[PDB]
């Protein structure tokens, strides 16, 4: 996170950090959805331009966490992947249309005052707040800075959405119906944007009709950072409601 | 992706 | 799990439940042409 703040404990109780076995490291950021279920971009797990496939036994999952490089003892939970699920359709070939994966848990978390999950939008709810001048909350323990560091502990930023053709008009890349895009515009003078390290953390909004937050969207990819003229892109949560749906009620929940 | 001292954990956590 | 979450989601412990209000939330709520 490019611009942001230090967070509250406790803001993003559903934040949920993946974490590369050996070596020890930082992959991606991710989120809670419910006991034994974590949300994140497919990219982060799998990428043959870079060669990049990991697999179940590669990673850790890490829940409840503030610090980023500390073991929180007696305050984040470590669990085990069961298995990885990335969506058929995934287009890491061209422009990582329908970048979504899930993640089964090896047994489910217990909630605690650090522990929760987050809701997943419903078509109104959507509907409703998923508008060019509304803001959103991303989360993250990536990178501070285009070239440079590293935060301390978690940081967050609050971003506007924009309006399609303003991000169509940013880049040479082709924007699908999956993605969205966010952040301030030039003239502006406000700045954030996510970075590296960000990636597949939770795109958030609090409903004013009932008090809830719900994932709107995930960090999918970028330009550089906080660049002029530039926004973040990432994927619609919604519009892959039902893959999810689909996964969740064929292999448990 | 951006188109251009971790404290060890316990033992068990691994498998 | 399955959309709009469970039961309690998205109610966090230690600001909804205790109708506490984290420090930049207004923001977001300023933008929805004024929150709830
Ligand atoms: C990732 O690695 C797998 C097994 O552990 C595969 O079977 C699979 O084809 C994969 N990704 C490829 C290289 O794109």
């Amino acid at each position: 996170i490019v611009e942001g703040s230090d967070a509250e404990i406790g803001m993003s109780p559903w934040q949920v950090m993946l974490f590369r076995k050996s070596p020890q490291e930082l992959l991606c950021g991710a989120s809670l959805i419910s006991d034994r279920w974590v949300l994140t971009a497919a990219h982060c797990l799998l990428y043959p331009p870079w060669d990049k496939n990991f697999t179940e036994n590669d990673l850790l999952v890490r829940i409840g966490k503030h610090s980023r490089t500390r073991y929180e003892r007696n305050i984040e939970k470590i669990s085990m992947l069961e298995k990885i699920y990335i969506h058929p359709r995934y287009n890491w070939r061209e422009n990582l249309d329908r970048d979504i994966a899930l993640m089964k848990l090896k047994k489910p978390v217990a909630f605690s005052d650090y522990i929760h999950p987050v809701c997943l939008p419903d078509r109104e709810t959507a509907a409703s707040l998923l508008q060019a001048g509304y803001k959103g909350r991303v989360t993250g323990w990536g990178n501070l800075k285009e070239t440079w560091g590293q935060p301390s502990v978690l940081q967050v930023v609050n971003l506007p959405i924009v309006e399609r053709p303003v991000c169509k008009d940013s880049t040479r890349i082709r924007i699908t119906d999956n993605m969205f895009c966010a952040g301030y515009k030039p003239d502006e003078g406000k700045r954030g944007d996510a970075c590296e390290g960000d990636s597949g953390g939770p795109f958030v909004m609090k409903s004013p009709f009932n008090n809830r937050w719900y994932q709107m969207g995930i960090v999918s990819w970028g330009e550089g950072c906080d660049r002029d003229g530039k926004y973040g892109f990432y994927t619609h949560v919604f519009r892959l409601k039902k893959w999810i749906q689909k996964v969740i009620d064929q292999f448990g929940e | 992706x951006v188109a251009t001292d971790y404290e060890e954990i316990p033992a068990a956590y691994a498998x | 799990t399955f959309g709009s979450g469970e039961a309690d989601c998205g109610l966090r412990p230690l600001f909804e439940k205790k109708s506490l209000e984290d420090k930049t939330e207004r923001e977001l709520l300023e933008s929805y042409i004024d929150g709830r």
